[PDB]
């Protein structure tokens, strides 16, 4: 609910995550006091993350996973200015997902397994952790699958409206086309 | 108290002297940041090139004692851009190659660089316990793997 | 003793395993308010594992290591049935 609250600009250090739970969700982690839970919010205007209230982390920065700071390119014990982010302002219709690719890395190259896995499990595991959050092309992220550890990386994202039964917009692949995921997200797997 | 008589070199000796101790007792930050300001010191000196040369390493070790493999890759760069000496060193390309390996989470890889550096420039007792923690971390990554 | 203890289903969370002396024994950790001590318990009707009591996993909740997750093929969080077993029957 993005109706009423403050878009003020603050500078937040980067600081390293609390525990791996929130980097398997997918969060931010900022402290209560920096931000309420639950709400969008842009760094840098490009990188969008959704807030989760940790109390290992002190007001004044702001908590990264591994792969997260990696798509971010910064470094420990760095100020990023984060704002609030209104997705249905921004791209004013376009604020759902068409389609999602998502290219499928082994975290651990020396666990590789000869199994044949579904793509369908994939995507109900991955739409169960991460339901209900911003997405953009090029973004790493950090899931794990039968007690296995797997790197995400967003190929590519396709911005539609909800009330577009023909699909019109192109695939992009810039950063810039943003949407909420949703069930009905068509979801795609590569190596 | 040798900086505020400015003997840079006692000064950098005993600052050499902390660092290393701090690093192996734990105290991987405050060891890089020591070792940042002997650099900082050391700069421009014809005399302590090699030192520079070393201390950038020894730093950039020190980060990823404290899994801090970006600051390392940054002090890497910064290396590379301000000494042309340390750029064309074995120590930067040594560096870049831990680098790598911590960025893969390949302990082997790591392993096998250490062998090849070892073999050229032999290492000393302070890389060792820097490396041994590196790979024990690695190892904990691992257990969190889980 | 098997003989007498609750057989209702509950429905319990995998969990990371508390911590390796668990996971070496091999024996489902539930708590005393879950199910009783040293019983045999089946889950989804297929896997079948002993209960050990441990106040460090709370009431509705299943502890699990890497080796029973990949027979199972379970991820963490995931929700999974349990009920009382009897393998003589």
């Amino acid at each position: 609910d993005m109706t009423n609250m403050d878009t003020r600009t603050r500078h937040l250090k980067v600081s390293n995550c609390p525990n791996n739970s929130y980097a398997l969700a997918n969060v931010a982690a900022v402290s209560p006091n920096d931000f309420p839970n639950n709400i969008y919010i842009i760094i840098d205007n490009l990188f969008v993350f959704t807030t989760r209230h940790s109390n290992d982390i002190p007001p004044g920065t702001i908590g990264f996973n591994g792969n997260q700071r990696t798509w971010g390119g910064w470094s420990l014990n760095q100020d990023v200015q984060a704002k609030a982010f209104d997705l249905f302002k921004y791209s004013g219709k376009q604020s759902y997902l068409g389609s999602i690719d998502i290219d499928i890395s082994f975290r651990a190259r020396g666990k590789a397994v000869s199994t044949v896995f579904d793509q369908d499990e994939l995507a109900k595991q991955f739409v169960r952790c991460y339901e209900s959050q911003i997405f953009s092309p090029t973004q790493y992220l950090i899931m794990e699958f039968q007690g296995h550890f797997f790197d995400l990386k967003i190929r590519n994202v396709q911005a539609i409206d909800l009330g577009d039964i023909e699909p019109t917009s192109a695939v992009a692949t810039g950063i810039e086309t943003k949407g909420i995921l949703t069930k009905q997200t068509q979801i795609n797997f590569f190596k | 108290w040798y900086a505020q008589d400015q003997s840079v070199a006692l000064s950098n000796k005993c600052f050499i002297k902390c660092a290393d101790l701090k690093a192996l007792d734990g105290q991987y930050i405050e060891a890089s940041d020591i070792y940042s300001k002997l650099i900082k010191s050391s700069m421009g000196n014809r005399l302590s090139q090699w030192s520079l040369k070393d201390y950038f390493l020894k730093k950039g070790l020190c980060q990823l004692a404290a899994t801090d493999a970006v600051a390392a890759a940054r002090t890497l760069q910064e290396g590379q851009s301000e000494d042309p000496n340390f750029a064309d060193s074995r120590e930067s390309n040594f560096l870049k190659s831990l680098i790598d390996a911590v960025n893969e989470g390949d302990s082997e890889q790591l392993s096998e660089h250490c062998k090849e550096f070892d073999n050229f420039m032999r290492l000393d007792k302070w890389k060792i316990t820097i490396l041994n923690k590196i790979k024990e971390s690695i190892q904990q990554q691992e257990d969190d793997l889980l």
